[PDB]
């Protein structure tokens, strides 16, 4: 699809 | 005997992985001495990642905005600076598990080991290669940013890669440990596309040379070919054209086996035109293209790494 | 404006050049910290260059057999060891003129500044490119081995080459600062021959991008070509086949000009198939192949050191 | 001609 930065949302 | 894609033991690298959290965004960091290296887009929110101004976003943050968790202990950030596309977080404590390390830039075709990490903890290790399109065909999920690629040369741990993003085709892009991206990619979620995915030809020839050393030589022939004729055939099968330097790279393997590079090129040319036809090489039907000639010598020697 | 083969300022490297004498053999040495790096064949006799036993020759030598002269001062050697083809001589004084440095290994096509030295004193500085056959077309005489090739990035002096020998065809060969030779050459006076010298295609296109930036764009056409079709014409004129990674190296030049890489390739095809027709580019009648895309960016940005 | 290690005499 589109390029995404592979960090994550904080939990 | 035998040859197989091998990664370095990741024990020394696991001791350098930490978790870096800025607001609601978290990723992995590399803790060497009193500096923590993490991808600069950790300061981005979910909405900032479309077209961020990293100089603008970095001024918004202070030292206490960076939560660095080394295992089960929070590290105190006493300084921060941006080098290209990576963040340098200075902490008050030097990592006691810091091994002998160096920051190098690998080249397309070369191989290195990747330690996939999430939340500062290691989850897997695999050996990959810098593809001709300056990407890597790895396995990365959300939160894998900050994972490092590395090689082990004697005593030194050569950090050469650090993960950032994934491209639309499923391949991955990153930078060196100085923040310079590999290829024409930028750490933002705008429209980007990788180059044509081709096969590293020089590594396939090294794989064929390793098969001859191992004892597999049913693919050889009495014929030789020119560099131009092989490249005209290799280009039709999406193989990278062989350069003169890539021929000299296979020199030691050509001298050890007594088979010239252009001699082995006629074998690969026949394997592409006629096909494998239901036969395997080194116990596999596919031609491995992430096995450099230096990897052939490493597994011939049995040297510890 | 203007584009030309330009070397880095040699002032920082001049303060690290020393003369290494072992018996009747003089060489140049690189003095960094308390270690003097020099080619290991300085321990070779005049009649012991055919097949010297380097391991046996170094054992028979002691610290008193090495005369290290830094201008008018004689540095006392307190230790000696061998790292591949490079000799490491530990001295009792650390060079204060040692700049921030690192040891890198360049690739074919890339450029670097060569500081020609004789008797430990700098003679000349010029820009060289690592040819596809892993040689350089320098100007080296007897006693020039030990001269170093280097690049300057920001405040760091990146050493990448050390001169060793001259090949029969007049080209020159050497190692990196770790002792590993560039190409399938050995520091022995036995039968050795370099590969076929070809034109570095990615540098010619970078030179065409420089002319375009300089306002020289008479060669630009409206036609486009595929990567495979361009390589078929290129290798017919002894040009290196353009790999996919080399297309990405021209990225910053393609973005700065807005001309696609394959568009510049089609302009090179017409220039090769039809010739220059009594015309010049950047004041040159022939195309230059020792100008990397980094050299184009470096000269149009004017970064000081 | 043979390759020559380019080290000066004396």
């Amino acid at each position: 699809r589109e390029p995404m930065l592979q960090s994550a949302d904080a939990q | 005997s035998g040859f197989r894609k091998m990664a370095f033991p990741s024990g020394k690298v696991e001791g350098c992985m930490v978790q870096v959290t800025c607001g609601t965004t978290t990723l992995n960091g590399l803790w060497l001495d009193d500096v923590v290296y993490c991808p600069r887009h950790v300061i981005c929110t979910s909405e900032d990642m479309l077209n961020p101004n990293y100089e603008d976003l970095l001024i918004r943050k202070s030292n206490h905005n960076f939560l660095v968790q080394a295992g089960n202990v929070q590290l105190r950030v006493i300084g921060h600076s941006m080098q290209n596309c990576v963040l340098k977080l200075k902490v008050d404590t030097a990592n006691p598990k810091t091994p002998k390390y160096k920051f190098v830039r690998i080249q397309p075709g070369q191989t290195f080991s990747v330690l996939a990490c999430y939340n500062g903890s290691p989850s897997g290790v695999y050996q990959c290669a810098m593809r001709p399109n300056f990407t890597i065909k790895g396995s990365f999920l959300n939160g894998s940013a900050g994972s490092v690629g590395f090689n082990i040369d004697y005593d030194c741990v050569s950090f050469c890669y650090m993960h950032h993003m994934e491209l639309p085709t499923g391949v991955h892009a990153g930078t060196d440990l100085e923040g310079n991206f590999y290829g024409p990619f930028v750490d933002r979620q705008t429209a980007q596309a990788a180059g044509t995915d081709t096969t590293i030809t020089v590594n396939v020839l090294a794989w064929l040379y390793a098969a001859v050393i191992n004892g597999d030589r049913w693919f050889l022939n009495r014929f030789t070919t020119t560099l131009n004729d092989f490249n005209l055939v290799a280009m039709k099968y999406n193989y990278e054209p062989l350069t003169q330097d890539h021929v000299d790279i296979l020199g030691p393997l050509s001298a050890q086996t007594g088979i010239a590079v252009l001699d082995m090129c006629a074998s690969l040319k026949e394997l592409l035109q006629n096909g494998m036809n239901g036969r395997t090489i080194l116990g596999s039907a596919l031609l491995e293209d992430e096995f450099t000639p230096f990897d052939v010598v490493r597994q011939c020697s049995g040297v510890t790494f």
